[PDB]
Formats: structure tokens, C-alpha cells, sequence
């Protein structure tokens, strides 16, 4: 949400074509600095790292050191390759590489989850045992010995009653009295004894691990994973900080970079994050913190941001070295730093675009009452 | 003198899962790293689906064997004997 | 009853699942499993208990198993039974007044579900053991009706066999 | 040593009563005979309305014992001091 | 009537058993107030700087 | 009956370290950032300029912090959450059943 354009861009013309964050900076720049601007979008795409061995960084880089640019008003890593050609100011963000994955899809609703424990396979054979049993207890109950047939009182009506009393566990007032018959009803018990505790078991089970989790949500997860591939920005800072690796479990991420079946860079951020969306859970992207929740907040939500940051590393506005222009500039950070415009704009851009509404902070609490939409269909 | 360095920094700890983990393709280390619950299926619970058939077998077999009987312990002097010969054995 | 059972032998349409038809959806059965939606379709190949990655060696309980399963003696009996049933029906009427016909009858039809309800087992129990989404269709629900309506049968038959020694009574 | 995988065990068909081990189940059963013919000794010391009140005979005392096993009751309780211990 | 309500029993009764153990022995934290505006609706607490 | 406001490595460093008996709750109200100072117009300010980003795309001050934070102070409550344990019940659990 830094730079882009207008729903009617193609409409109008100039400095009113653009919006966005910076646009909406560069205008408070020279509000409090006093000067007039005028927006020039770099030919390249890339934001301007290291250059293949031409040394002219090429980006925005390149733009400030040929003096083609006056100031960058624009998402720049403030990192130490690039101070060393060019000036930043204090940074007007704090954000960090952030591994951003696919959702898990493990969400699973149910308005009859309380069948679930049990197979459909298993409730069908039930009723099949239940039917099955109930008319053998009938045929056992009813032979030839008023008459002493008559003393029983199953018939099959309330041959169906007595097998549904035990599988209930309610119990029935009648029993049965002959031995032929106490063999049909005695192993009907041992049937409903195994299959209802299998049920209040299992219900158990699915009352305490119903979640959605993702299984690579830690940095040491996701350097483990050559099922999971990983990949970030061409031509970015981020890929020149593992290039410039240090720690173990990144230099274990830097080995997995080089030997990439196929090549894991993307020229554009929106190309990583419509690969992850094709991959389908197969592959994560590596991106900054501040673009991975404008990802949450767009169409869709079908991304998640896992883990904290990996380092804390800022955006600076930026203008080449020994200008005279910026040294006011830098004192215009801090102005809209300290009467909250920093803060004011960053509400402006990551409020009003929050269509997806979600807001998932979580509860990490395994101790959920029972909704009644969880059991609403033994109510229906 | 070289490989007692090596071995001291942990190189060789550090090169040993590297081509033999790593270059691998088992993922049999993290598949234990997930567990999940299923439903029972019929394949789990059909033992007491095949006692209850053998049960209505027998069940339906001592009503008919009962009453072709009846179509068609016991004398006090020698259940006494039964009881002699159960107190021995 | 009889005539929902023997379809439900006879036709193979028991299993929708992903399964090979020559050696994706399948038109399986107890016999002979056939194909839709390839290229080859409704070419039948009668289906084989297979000990290629099985790896089963003196397995009492899985040999048994699927011995059963390739005989299918369980449906077959759930035929054989439910026929002899339907014999004394016909020996109702001729050799009367013998009384115990309705007796006989009404044992073979409850006896009949008894072997159709173990033969839904092994043939479920059988089955998984991947086949993802599979369905059952409606060759099975026959049988499942054939279970149900053979009952009901050997329910009147003896609520007939009530009436018969209350008229001796 | 390198061997092949046991590529997984099933359950088997009685699974269902491995939560317990085997001499449980004998303890079970022995438990459950201990209780059945006591239950009937205890009811019928020759006190028809003697002798024949209580319905408890040793089939009976079978009948109630696996019907408190398997938590459906029975309509017969014991009905005096010794029997309801 | 009776046998439906058994089986609204069967279900209501094991989904009130499944974790009782566990809602007896919450061990959780009440977090009265957070994120400063339920401090801007809460003033029976001092505040410091 | 009093709620404190700091700054939030001040905070961090309270409920980390022992007897820990305060919490940190909600976010940051004013995000802002500690600076090394230099007099102004010294030849002692650009090569500091160059240092602290050093440290920090090298990963020294993750390094630094993983470090500090952690030596001085450890409440227990912070690492205990992976433990699990069960108990039997107490009459208090159970008490208004008896009511
Ligand atoms: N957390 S954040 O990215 O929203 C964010 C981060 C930062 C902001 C403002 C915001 Cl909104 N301004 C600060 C500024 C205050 C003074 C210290 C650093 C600059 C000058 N820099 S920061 O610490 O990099
Ligand atoms: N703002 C970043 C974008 C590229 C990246 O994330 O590496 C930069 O210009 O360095």
C-alpha cells in the first residue's frame, strides 16, 4: 500500500494520478518542510539492490546516485550497503522478515459433528444390529410352550423398545426370562458396552484437539521442511541478507536457496504470493513484516503470517549523498513522528482497507465451552 | 593434527547429518512431528460386530434345539454323587 | 427379498473409488470391477486378492479375512438360505396342515439377514485396508434393502406361525 | 543389521479388549462367578411364601450379576441385609 | 418422545463429560483491563509516569 | 490500585526478572527508538552512523539482546508453559454441587 495507483488512473494525470502510504508522506513532507514535489515511478520494478557487478545498484539506487532523483519517498531497507553511497533519514517503520504460508484448511464447521466420531459405515451397521437383534429376541421369545407363550410380554414392539433401553443405557421395566432369550439380550449388552464407550471416547478426543495449526510455524520449521520450499524477492535486500548469512539456522536456510529444484525467486512480491496460492501449502515466501499483514487485509485471506520477526530492520526516507535537501527532511521524520502522523497514517491505510475483518489474534486456551452451534443437531 | 581440530569444532558432526539427513528423502523424523484423531472406522471396532452374529447364532440354536425337546442337577440320588466326585476332583 | 439379493450379486456397480481397470473412478463389485471416466471404460477385470506389496505371511487373522472376502460366502449363504425359505413359502400351500412349514420358513429369513449383515462387514472391513472419497452406490444399498426387507418377512412369517397354534390352541 | 519395515501392525479383530490385559479378564470372569453363586447363598437359607418369595435362584443370581456388569440393571434387587452387600 | 430424548441424552451427556476435568481445573489468568482503553474507561487505578 | 506507564524493554525486563510479580499488558502506545548520540558537526558521528547498522544486519544486536535479557533475569512461568500435569480434584473444585 505504498505506491498505487488510482481506481480512475487512467483518467487523470500528475501528481493527483498516485496514492497510497508514501504519497500520502510526501505530502506531509513538504507540508511542514516547504517545498513542491512530483512522483516519478522507477522503470526497473525492483526496489534496487546490489548491482551484477556494475556497482549501480539497480532500483531506486540507481536513480539516486545517477541525480536523475532528489529524494526517495519509498519502501527502502535502511541497511549498511546501501548507506554507504547514498543518505537515509530515521526510519518511519519498524518491520522484519516474515515467513508468510499458505492457511492449513483444517477448519472443518459441522452442524451434525456429533455423528463424526463414528463412521457413516458404523452408524448404518448399528441400525442394522439393532433391527437384527431385535426380531431374534423376538423369535427366541415367541414358540409354542390360557397358554404359557402368553406369560411373555415380547412381542416384536416391544422387542424394538427393549434393544433401543440398552443401547440408550436407560433400561427397560421388561427383561427377559428364558435362558434362550437372556443369551440374545445378554450379548446386546456386551455390543452397546464397547460401541457407546468407543462413542464417549472418541467424543472426548474430538472435544479437546479441534484446532486449525499449522505445522511450519517456527523459523527452525520452516529450514527443516524440503518438502516446503522457500523462496523471497529478486533483487531485494532480503535476498542479499542471506547472502550475507551468520547464524546456523540460516546458513541452513542459505543452503536450501542455492540447491532450488526449480529456482524459488520471484521478479515481483505479488508473483511469490500468487506461487504459495498455486502451490497450495508446498512452499512458503519470505517476506517483510509490514506487506505480510497488507496481505491479511486483501482478497482472498487465503495467507497467514507465522512466527515473529526474524530480525527488526526499518524503511528510511532516502536522498543521495551530500544533498543539502534531507537534513530538513530528517527533522520532518520526527515532526510527523511526534505529533503521531507516522502513527495517523499508518491508521489511515491498515484500517479502512480491512475487508477480510478477521482480526485473528487466537486463543491459544484448550478449554472452549460448548457452543450451541456445535450441538445444534440433537436440538432439531 | 588436522582431523583432531576438525572433530573438536564439531565439523564432522556438522558434515555427517548433512549428506546422510539431508540429501536423504525420508521424512520419517517430522511425520511423527503431527498426530491427529480419525473417527473409528468398521475395520477398527468389528469384533463385537462378529460376537453379536455369533451371538444371535447361538442365541436362535438353543431355542430351536430347546423345542424339539420339548416336541418330543436332575434325580436327587445321583446328584450327590456328581457332588462326591466334584468334591475330589 | 430374493430379488434384491440377486441383482445386488449380479450387478458390480458396489464401489465408486480411483482404482486401476486394466493391469480413473471404478465401477467395482464382489466379482468383477469395472471403469468410468478414461480412456478405457467398462472394460471388466475380475478383481484378484493380490500378495504383490500386500505383504501378509501366515497372517491368520488378514488371510482368513480376505479368504472370505474372495469367496464371498457370506452373500452367496445370504442367496442359498433366503431361497430354502422361499421353498417353504411354496411347500405352504402343497403338504398343509403340517404346521411347522411356517416354523422353518421364518428361521431361513432371519438367518438370511444374519449372513447379510456379517457380509456387509467383510466386505467394508476388507475394503479399507487407500481409496480416497470412495462411495458405495447403489448395488450396496440394494443389499442393504435386501437385509431389511428379508426380515419383515421372517417377521410375518411368524406372527403367521402365532396364528396357526392358536388355531390348535 | 538391516531388516525390511513391519510396514505397520493393524489392530486386530478383538482389539477391543486390550485397554485390560488377559489375567484381568480371567479376574473379571472369576469375579464375576465369585459374586453370582454368593449372591445366590446368601438369599436361600430356608426361612408357598417360604422359601419361594425371593426370585433370586442361581440362573437368576447369573442374570442380576451381568446385568450390574454391563450397566443395564435387572428388575430384581436383593431385598434383605446380606443380599444388598 | 422417549426414544428421541434418549438419544438427545446419549449426546448432550458425553459432550458434557468429554473435558470436566479440565473445567474444573481452569488455572487461567482473569487480565482485568488491557490496550489502554479499557484504561480510558477504568479509572478506579492510579496512573504514573 | 496503580498502573504504571514505561517504556517497554523497561517493562520487559521487570516480568522477565525475579520475583516477577507485574505483567505487560497491550501494545505500544508511541513507537520510538533509542539512538547513540554524538555531538553534533563531529568527526566521531558518521563512522557510528556506519557501526550500529553493523551490528544490526550482522545480527549482533539480536545477539545482544538474545544475550542480556536472558542472563540476568528468568521468571519461571516464561519457558514452564510446555509442561503438562495432572492432579486429582479438591473439595474446593467441587463445592457448590454439595451446596
Ligand atoms: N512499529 S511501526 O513500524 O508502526 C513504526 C516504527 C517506527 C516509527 C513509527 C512507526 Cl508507526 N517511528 C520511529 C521514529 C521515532 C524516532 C526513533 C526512530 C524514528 C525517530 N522509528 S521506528 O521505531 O522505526
Ligand atoms: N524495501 C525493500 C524491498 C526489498 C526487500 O524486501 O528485500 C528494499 O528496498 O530493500
Amino acid at each position: 500500500p505504498y505506491v498505487m495507483m488510482k481506481k480512475n488512473h487512467e483518467m487523470l494525470e500528475g501528481n493527483e494520478r498516485y496514492e497510497g502510504y508514501c504519497v500520502d508522506l510526501a505530502a506531509e513532507i513538504a507540508k511542514h518542510c516547504g517545498f513542491k514535489y512530483k512522483l516519478t515511478i522507477v522503470g526497473d520494478g525492483k526496489y534496487g539492490a546490489r548491482d551484477a557487478d556494475t556497482k549501480i545498484w539497480n532500483g531506486m539506487v540507481g536513480e539516486l546516485v545517477y541525480g536523475k532523483a532528489d529524494i526517495a519517498i519509498a519502501p527502502l531497507t535502511i541497511t549498511l550497503v546501501r548507506e554507504e553511497v547514498i543518505d537515509f533519514s530515521k526510519p518511519f517503520m519498524s518491520l522484519g522478515i516474515s515467513i508468510m504460508i499458505k492457511k492449513p484448511q483444517k477448519s472443518k464447521p459441522g452442524v451434525f459433528s456429533f455423528l463424526d466420531p463414528l463412521a457413516y459405515e458404523i452408524w448404518m451397521c448399528i441400525v442394522f444390529a439393532y433391527i437384527g437383534v431385535s426380531v431374534v429376541l423376538f423369535l427366541v421369545s415367541r414358540f409354542s410352550p390360557q397358554s404359557s407363550e402368553s406369560t411373555n410380554e415380547f412381542g416384536i414392539f416391544n422387542s424394538l423398545w427393549f434393544s433401543l433401553g440398552a443401547f440408550m443405557q436407560q433400561g427397560c421395566d421388561i427383561s427377559p426370562r428364558s435362558l434362550s432369550g437372556r443369551i440374545v439380550g445378554g450379548v446386546w449388552w456386551f455390543f452397546t458396552l464397547i460401541i457407546i464407550s468407543s462413542y464417549t471416547a472418541n467424543l472426548a478426543a474430538f472435544l479437546t484437539v479441534e484446532r486449525m495449526v499449522s505445522p511450519i510455524e517456527s523459523a527452525e520449521d520452516l529450514s527443516k521442511q524440503t518438502e516446503i520450499a522457500y523462496g523471497t524477492l529478486d533483487s531485494g535486500s532480503t535476498k542479499e541478507f542471506f547472502r550475507r548469512s551468520k547464524i546456523a539456522v540460516f546458513d541452513k536456510m542459505w543452503t536450501y536457496m542455492r540447491s532450488a529444484e526449480p529456482s524459488v525467486f520471484v521478479r515481483t512480491t505479488a508473483e511469490g504470493v500468487a506461487r504459495v496460492r498455486k502451490s497450495k501449502g508446498k512452499y512458503a515466501y519470505l517476506l517483510e513484516s509490514t506487506m505480510n499483514e497488507y496481505i491479511e487485509q486483501r482478497k482472498p485471506c487465503d495467507t497467514m503470517k507465522v512466527g515473529g520477526n526474524l530480525d527488526s530492520k526499518g524503511y528510511g526516507i532516502a536522498t543521495p549523498k551530500g544533498s543539502s535537501l534531507g537534513t530538513p527532511v530528517n527533522l520532518a521524520v520526527l515532526k510527523l513522528s511526534e505529533q503521531g502522523v507516522l502513527d495517523k497514517l499508518k491508521n489511515k491505510w491498515w484500517y479502512d482497507k480491512g475487508e477480510c475483518g478477521a482480526k485473528d489474534s487466537g486463543s491459544k486456551e484448550k478449554t472452549s465451552a460448548l457452543s450451541l452451534s456445535n450441538v445444534a443437531g440433537v436440538f432439531y | 593434527l588436522a582431523v583432531l581440530k576438525l572433530s573438536e569444532q564439531g565439523v564432522l558432526d556438522k558434515l555427517k547429518n548433512k549428506w546422510w539427513y539431508d540429501k536423504g528423502e525420508c521424512g520419517a523424523k517430522d511425520s511423527g512431528s503431527k498426530e491427529k484423531t480419525s473417527a473409528l472406522s468398521l475395520s477398527n471396532v468389528a469384533g463385537v460386530f462378529y460376537i453379536l452374529v455369533g451371538g444371535l447364532g447361538l442365541a436362535m440354536l438353543v431355542a430351536l434345539i430347546e423345542f424339539c425337546y420339548k416336541s418330543r442337577l436332575f434325580d436327587r440320588g445321583v446328584q450327590m454323587l456328581l457332588t462326591t466326585v466334584g468334591a475330589f476332583a | 427379498a430374493f430379488s434384491l439379493m440377486t441383482i445386488a450379486v449380479g450387478t458390480d456397480y458396489w464401489l465408486y473409488s480411483r482404482g486401476v481397470c486394466k493391469t480413473v473412478m471404478t465401477h467395482s463389485g464382489l466379482w468383477r470391477t469395472c471403469c468410468l471416466e478414461g480412456n478405457f471404460k467398462g472394460l471388466c477385470k475380475q478383481i484378484d486378492h493380490f500378495p504383490e506389496d500386500a505383504d501378509y505371511e501366515a497372517d491368520t487373522a488378514e488371510y482368513f479375512l480376505r479368504a472370505v472376502r474372495a469367496s464371498s460366502i457370506f452373500p452367496i449363504l445370504s442367496v442359498i438360505l433366503l431361497f430354502m425359505g422361499g421353498l417353504c413359502i411354496a411347500a405352504s400351500e402343497f403338504y398343509k396342515t403340517r404346521h411347522n412349514i411356517i416354523l422353518s420358513a421364518g428361521i431361513f429369513f432371519v438367518s438370511a439377514g444374519l449372513s447379510n449383515i456379517i457380509g456387509i462387514i467383510v466386505y467394508i472391513s476388507a475394503n479399507a485396508g487407500k481409496k480416497n472419497s470412495y462411495s458405495y452406490g447403489w448395488s450396496f444399498y440394494f443389499g442393504a434393502l435386501s437385509f431389511i426387507i428379508a426380515e419383515m418377512v421372517g417377521v410375518l412369517a411368524v406372527h403367521m406361525f402365532i396364528d396357526r397354534h392358536k388355531q390348535l390352541t
